[PDB]
């Protein structure tokens, strides 16, 4: 996960984010649709 | 702090904003609940208990097709039937009772002091419910796609994605206990799904606030604006494209033209 | 393993990497690109320094990653400090020379802006509006009252799931109006539709 600020705009500000959240979110422990963190990587 | 919860006391409002109220303060084993405007009183304060039952006064809330008909009362907790007195309540504002799977808690009118009863369930707005202290409605804006704001259009009468501009009566919305989306400056309208389509689709458009199971949404954690239920459809920017100035009820697939941010 | 890493990169191509404690989601940790130092927060968890950065002279900070202790070490509040696209820029910057004036502000902007939007979609927006107008902004009591109870609003969604999503405990945020609203329960979009990661405390299930 990497953010460069030279190539940086509203939408890859987000997409930067969305993969810190999927990478960091449990896939399989969720509750109401919310992850926890993972325990390990 | 503790990861497990025996009993809380809160409130239940809904329809319009209004608050589940037991008539009058009476404690007789058969007393009925209506809509009242939402106060400190202690007969529209609800207990939960980890029996699955809700309790008003010492009583809990109960529902027998024989004792009371469809009307939904209060009794003594042993006096009556343990599946009678079972609440389940969902993500979506739907309190039911678990055995009698096809009704919902409902307020048929729309105004003060109306008897609540039970009613098949159709995810109407007057079967919509927030369990929660707070009973106020949430104000903000609705942030979509490239950062635009949902819009109240041609006087009052339509809606779309225009550029958020902070302070503009026409990008502020009210959340209603009852799962409403309404218009700030007028609370008689409501965000509503026509029989009207695009692409197949149906269209997104503000009507006069009438109950139904088209004005009753949910914002879930996957982003979405979704209609109540299992066969769940979500608010959806047509083509990804602003331009079109059409917002549809589609089939949910997560995408960005689906995700949306309450900016209260 | 426990911990994840995460590179920003300023304006001026200077890079630096993160290290984020996966289990209490805090930066322990960073390195300029190129360097053979390296810097750990005072209460970076021992399991850090043995595994992170150890061809490096870790060099140890003199305040933690809590949000009091940097504001206390840069002498002033969250609610001071501007937030947006050329003050991350700037922050990329004293950290990659070690600046040790600027390093607390810096660390301020930089985990409100990174791992505070992660947590939150109303953080996450809040930011966004910033790269779009290029405008800064500084935080208010709706952005600080989601920083300060995160971890208590994680434990009050497990704990709910235990009585029909009614928290055990009211939770105190505020709107942008600054007006206070007591959340008892998750059936508030403010809630469900705003935190997108929690804290693990307990091994609960809905
Ligand atoms: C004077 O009002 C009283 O009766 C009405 C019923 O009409 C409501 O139950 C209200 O809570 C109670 O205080
Ligand atoms: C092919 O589907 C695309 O257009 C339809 C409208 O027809 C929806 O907007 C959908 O979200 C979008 O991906």
């Amino acid at each position: 996960a990497n953010l460069r600020l030279s190539e940086a705009n509203s939408g890859t500000y987000k997409t930067f984010i969305g993969r810190v959240r999927e990478e960091l979110g449990s896939e399989t422990y969720r509750l109401y649709g919310i992850p926890v963190l993972k325990h390990s990587l | 702090n503790e990861c497990i919860v025996e009993t809380r006391t809160t409130r239940i409002s809904g329809r319009d904003a209004l608050c589940v109220d037991v008539a009058g303060a009476l404690t007789s084993d058969g007393s009925r609940l209506i809509l009242y405007p939402c106060g400190q009183q202690v007969n529209q304060k609800w207990t939960f208990h980890s029996d699955g039952t809700v309790r008003s006064l010492g009583k809990c809330l109960a529902t027998n097709n024989s004792k009371f008909g469809n009307l939904v009362v209060i009794y003594d907790c042993s006096k009556l039937a343990a599946e009678d007195i079972s609440w389940d309540v969902s993500v979506g504002g739907t309190i039911m009772n678990p055995n009698y799977e096809d009704l919902a808690l409902t307020s048929n009118k729309a105004t003060r002091s109306t008897n609540l009863t039970m009613e098949v369930n159709t995810y109407s707005a007057s079967q919509g419910w927030r369990v929660g202290n707070y009973v106020q409605p949430i104000i903000g804006s609705i942030v979509g796609l490239d950062d635009m704001c949902l819009e109240a259009t041609d006087g009052n009468t339509n809606m779309w994605l225009e550029e958020c501009v902070p302070n503009k009566r026409e990008q502020s919305w009210a959340l209603y206990s009852d799962g409403t989306i309404r218009v700030d400056d007028n609370r008689e309208l409501c965000v509503t799904a026509s029989s009207s389509t695009y692409d197949n689709w149906k269209v997104i458009t503000i009507l006069n606030c009438d109950g139904s199971n088209n004005q009753r949404w949910v914002f879930l954690a996957d982003g979405s604006i979704s209609t109540p239920g299992n066969q769940r459809l979500a608010m959806d920017v047509a083509r990804s494209d602003v331009d079109l100035k059409k917002i549809i009820l589609h089939r949910p697939h997560g995408d960005l033209n689906q995700q949306w941010v309450l900016f209260y | 393993n426990r911990f994840y890493l995460l590179t920003l990169t300023s304006n001026k191509d200077e890079s630096i990497t993160l290290a984020i404690d996966v289990e209490d989601m805090v930066a322990v940790a960073y390195q300029p690109a190129g360097s053979h130092e390296s810097y750990f927060f005072l209460n970076a968890p021992q399991l850090a320094f043995h595994t992170l950065f150890t061809d490096t002279h870790q060099n140890v900070l003199n305040f933690d990653n809590t949000f009091k202790s940097l504001e206390n070490a840069a002498g002033t509040t969250r609610q001071t400090i501007v937030l947006g696209v050329d003050p991350l820029d700037f922050a990329i910057s004293n950290l990659f020379n070690a600046d040790p004036k600027l390093l607390p502000l810096s660390f301020l902007v930089i985990i409100q802006m990174v791992l505070e939007a992660s947590k939150f979609r109303f953080i996450e927006q809040s930011v966004a509006y910033s790269f779009k107008n290029e405008k800064t902004f500084i935080p208010d009591l709706a952005i600080v009252s989601l920083e300060d109870n995160w971890s208590e609003i994680s434990l009050q969604i497990q704990a709910s799931t235990s009585l029909q999503g009614l928290f055990g405990s009211v939770v105190e945020l505020y709107n942008s109006n600054n007006e206070l609203i007591e959340v008892d329960s998750i059936y508030y979009p403010i809630i469900l539709a705003n935190v997108a990661l929690q804290l693990y405390h307990c091994q609960v299930s809905t």
